[PDB]
RNA sequence: GUAACCUCGGGAAAAGGAGUGGCUCUGACGGCCGGGUCAGAACUGGAACGGACGCGGGGAUCCCGACUGUUUACUAG
RNA sequence: GCGCGGAGAGGGGGGCCCGGGGGCGGACCCCGCGCGUCCCCGGCCGCCCCUGAAAAGCCGGGGGGCGCCGGCCGCGCGCCG
RNA sequence: GGGUGAAGACCGGGAAGGGGCGUGCCCGCCCGUCGAACGGGGAGCCGGCGGAGACUCCGGCAGGCGCGGCCCCCGCGGAGA
């Protein structure tokens, strides 16, 4: 046979993300001495649309603390943030929607977004439109805090990791049908080359393990083991069960 | 309702996609084409610009909101919870 | 004359936004082509995106120094309305602060 | 609990008042207002300016418990009102529910 | 090309800024028997139309030998 | 319940060429059909800067002061809590600001008066620049 | 003048009828002269007028695929 | 078609921009009228799980430091198609 | 700077990585005079002439950008826009 679609994707070429006309990487403000002691004030300048992304981005201007002038940031906007609003970051930031503060100072039961797994990594956990995390409990003896992820799993992170109050803006996007093939075309034209999708049973044996036969059908079981080598891992990988169980 | 009985704005689709999709689109599109009261000046001049971006045609203030509607119920619940938790802390410092 | 069709005046014939012409009659009873130059935008406010009064829509290099200025402390960077807010805001803040 | 609504109705019926921010500033500067009422969504910089001027003229300033739309309804009007100043209460108006 | 006024014509001729002066007699149409004075300068060509032929003689005689002079007087 | 626009008050210019500068009200005109106006005198340029080098010829120029006198709309002013006692009202009046030569004479007089007060270290707040962060 | 059926949006130009030239007139619609269009009448031609040109044949049903789209360049749309 | 107004409408009086037009020059200009076509521009409105390049270069403002900076008259503008 | 591979070669931010004014001081983390005869870009029109060239020649009338001489000035008006 020849190389499969999954094997060809990993080599780049016509399978790279289309990044032209993107505003940049969205991140929390970097951690420094000024906000390790007090608070730093900024102002929201604009709210913009990012190609490929479902959630809006906000441009926030802060004073420069190692010289003269100003510093421009790029945040993921929580719901309810408006142009001209002033926000704070630091150990002494107040509990308002746009503010950034460490999770140790956030009361249990609060909604947070753009949480950082390890201190000083600039956010990585709740970044897609409509998502949020919950602060569950604190442990002052070990200095660790428990959170609940959008998938429902529970994780322990250090109490010095920062987050933003609120939930990500743009919630409800997936409640509307795409309806037409032309809509999915535009959606994926803003992201990467991955659409439309040809079924494996509709191919010839030379280019997929599912192809061939006098009727269209999968010859064997579709569950493959975890240790299958790269050209073999197609179908359901290491599935614990299959079918529509119906219960919890 | 002089021209149609039930399709409403989904009359632009003819007969092409089925009943369930058309009903859901009726609800969502009615919501997303509407005019909303501005939280800063109490006027009904807020319109959608992009998926989660809403602008006021009077004061020119831009806000981050939901897709298809300015406010979402989870957001209201979250804001109320934050406001409650903020007062309890400030009483005892 | 019974024919009024012309020929292209540029190096190539591809019609981009910088290759627009209009037609005029010459003293020799001939139809000629003249370029239509792009009109630049005048300066716009920093705080708002509105246009600033008093400056024409020409590239600044072809204006005299007086023609590209406004007689006000922040003239040409912000409008009169935006300047009042900064003055009021700074005074009222520094009085309480 | 109590209604400051009776006072507004009587002032609107027999008194003298002005609706708007420009008229309010022109009156307060001149020492002609007896009370300034303000909504809770008035823009902050106008709030500061009007407060400071009232301080410089020893004028009483109060805040209303609604939005400019609510105040406009409470004065019998169909538009928003951010600042109201009463120049002369009426013989039926007891400007003693606020001050 | 630009129009010039009478007073700053012989002034320019005074500062020796004109390079040549041409006199042309117009006698058809809205140019009814009037004359046009065209002065060649370093930057521009300046033209004045005296309302009557007589005024031409005085001014030109007021700058004779100060700037070289031509005549046209087309009669066709 | 007391009017606040009275001679001797210190305001701030909000509009025009001299916006953002401080001034003193010398005469409040009576309300007419054009609105409310007043006559003010304000600092047009502050005394520059002088340092340890002390080069006298340039020092005198650097220490010079300018001022403006004119009537202006009372809507274009921000009254303050400060005061500045003076007596300019004798040579300052409506008819003495309409003509030009009188205006120039008044301007030099006010310039000389301001220079003194600056030297003797009085009225520090009035003779200071209002920071603006546009 | 238009049926069954229908996801109530369609089906639908459904099906199916009648008129249309030339000449001489009448009315309607603007502005402080202009313009075309729409409507009506008499007369008159081998019972003829979308006079060349340009320009749907229709209906009743069954099977397959929902639909617009793509495909074996040179025998399969 | 819309849209706007106490965060200031209508009215009266003004300022700014407008790839344009008229007059006089260039140059001793037959006179009026009108429907349509093409191109460009303008203010609105509509659409998107699609938001519709960048840099050289040029200019302005704040603060600081410095000082003729314009007018007239002369010259010049290389390489390659 | 380097890293890797028997090499050819391929991969690459962690490296004491430049200027100015003018001689002493001051400023400064780190590539490209590569890649568009359709994108950006300081400025051109008319008349005439040959056998074969013209927005290029000649006549006229203009624009832009520099350099050199002579005179040659460090802001006033408005109520406000
Ligand atoms: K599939
Ligand atoms: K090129
Ligand atoms: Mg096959
Ligand atoms: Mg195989
Ligand atoms: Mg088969
Ligand atoms: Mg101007
Ligand atoms: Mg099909
Ligand atoms: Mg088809
Ligand atoms: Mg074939
Ligand atoms: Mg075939
Ligand atoms: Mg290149
Ligand atoms: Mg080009
Ligand atoms: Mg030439
Ligand atoms: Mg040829």
């Amino acid at each position: 046979g020849r190389r499969i679609r999954v094997q060809r994707k990993g080599a780049g070429s016509v399978f790279r993300a289309h990044v032209a006309r993107r505003l940049g990487a969205a991140k929390l403000r970097a951690n420094d001495f000024a906000e390790r002691t007090g608070s730093v004030r900024g102002v929201v300048k604009a709210i913009l649309h990012d190609r490929g992304r479902g959630a809006p981005l906000a441009r926030v201007q802060f004073p420069n603390m190692r010289g003269e002038g100003r510093v421009n940031e790029l945040f993921i906007a929580p719901e309810g943030m408006y142009t001209g609003q002033e926000v704070f970051s630091g150990n002494k930031a107040t509990l308002h929607i746009g503010n950034i503060l460490p999770v140790g100072n956030i009361p249990e039961g609060t909604y947070v977004c753009n949480v950082e797994e390890k201190p000083m990594d600039r956010g990585c956990l709740a970044r897609a439109s409509g998502t949020y995390c919950l602060v569950v409990a604190h442990n002052m003896e070990t200095n660790k805090t428990r959170i609940r992820l959008p998938s429902g799993q529970k994780k322990l992170i250090s109490s010095k990791a920062r987050a933003m109050i609120g939930l990500v803006a743009g919630g409800g996007r997936t409640d509307k049908p795409l309806l037409k093939a032309g809509n999915a075309y535009h959606k994926y034209k803003a992201k990467r080359n991955c659409w439309p999708v040809v079924r494996g049973v509709a191919m010839n044996p030379v280019d997929h393990p599912h192809g061939g036969g006098n009727h269209q059908h999968i010859g064997v079981s579709s569950c493959v083991p975890r240790n299958a080598v790269p050209g073999q891992k197609v179908g359901l990988i290491a599935a614990r069960r299959t079918g529509c169980s119906g219960g919890k | 309702a002089k021209r149609t009985k039930k399709v409403g704005l989904t009359g632009k689709y003819g007969t092409r996609y089925g009943r369930a999709a058309r009903k859901q689109l009726l609800k969502i599109e009615t919501s997303q084409k509407a005019k909303y009261t501005c939280p800063f000046c109490a006027k009904d001049k807020v319109r959608r610009t992009a998926c989660g971006i809403w602008t006021c045609r009077s004061c020119s203030k831009t806000m981050a909101g939901g897709a298809y509607s300015l406010h979402t119920e989870p957001a209201n619940a979250a804001r109320a919870t934050i406001r409650r938790l903020r007062l309890a802390r400030e009483d005892a410092q | 004359m019974a024919d009024c069709r012309v020929t292209c005046r540029f190096h190539s014939t591809y019609r981009t936004r910088s290759k627009i012409v209009r037609y005029k009659r010459t003293p020799g009873n001939r139809l000629t082509s003249l370029r239509v130059k792009k009109l630049p935008n005048a300066p716009h406010c920093a705080e708002t995106g509105k246009q600033i009064h008093g400056i024409p829509r020409v590239i600044p290099q072809h204006l005299t120094r007086q023609q590209r200025k406004v007689s006000r402390p922040y003239g040409g960077k912000l409008c009169g309305s935006a300047l009042r807010a900064h003055i009021l805001e700074s005074f009222l803040n520094e009085e309480n602060q | 609990q109590d209604s400051i609504s009776l006072t507004l109705t009587l002032v609107v019926k027999s008194g003298k008042y002005t609706l708007g921010t420009d008229q309010a500033i022109r009156n307060i500067r001149d020492g002609k207002a007896q009370l300034v009422f303000m909504a809770n969504n008035c823009p902050p910089l106008v709030k500061s300016q009007v407060d400071y001027l009232c301080h410089l003229s020893k004028t009483p300033v109060r805040v209303f418990a609604g939005s400019s739309r609510e105040l406009g309804i409470a004065v019998g009007r169909q538009f928003n009102v951010s600042i109201m100043t009463i120049l002369e209460a009426g013989d039926a108006d007891l400007t003693s529910i606020l001050g | 090309p630009n129009t010039i006024t009478e007073e700053n014509l012989m002034k320019m001729i005074a500062d020796g800024r004109g390079k040549k002066l041409v006199v042309k007699s117009c006698s058809k149409g809205r140019l009814q028997g009037k004359v046009k004075l065209k002065l060649r300068t370093a930057k521009y060509l300046y033209t004045l139309t005296v309302p009557n032929a007589d005024d031409a003689k005085s001014i030109v005689k007021g700058c004779k030998d100060k700037v070289e002079v031509q005549y046209v007087n087309d009669s066709e | 319940s007391q009017p606040i626009i009275k001679p001797g008050l210190v305001c701030i210019v909000l509009q025009g060429r001299h916006a953002g500068k401080k001034a003193v009200i010398v005469e409040a005109l009576p309300h007419n059909e054009r609105g409310s106006y007043a006559i003010v005198a304000g600092i047009a340029a502050l005394p520059r800067r002088i340092t340890n080098s002390m080069s006298d010829e340039e020092a005198v120029c650097r220490g010079r002061v300018r001022s403006f006198v004119k009537c202006m709309n009372v809507n274009h002013l921000m009254p303050t809590s400060c005061r500045l006692e003076n007596n300019y009202k004798d040579f300052i009046s409506t008819q003495t600001v309409a003509d030009v030569t009188k205006r120039r004479e008044i301007i030099e007089t006010v310039n000389k008066d301001f220079q003194r007060r600056i030297l003797e270290h009085r009225d520090t707040w009035f003779f200071t620049k209002l920071p603006i962060d546009a």
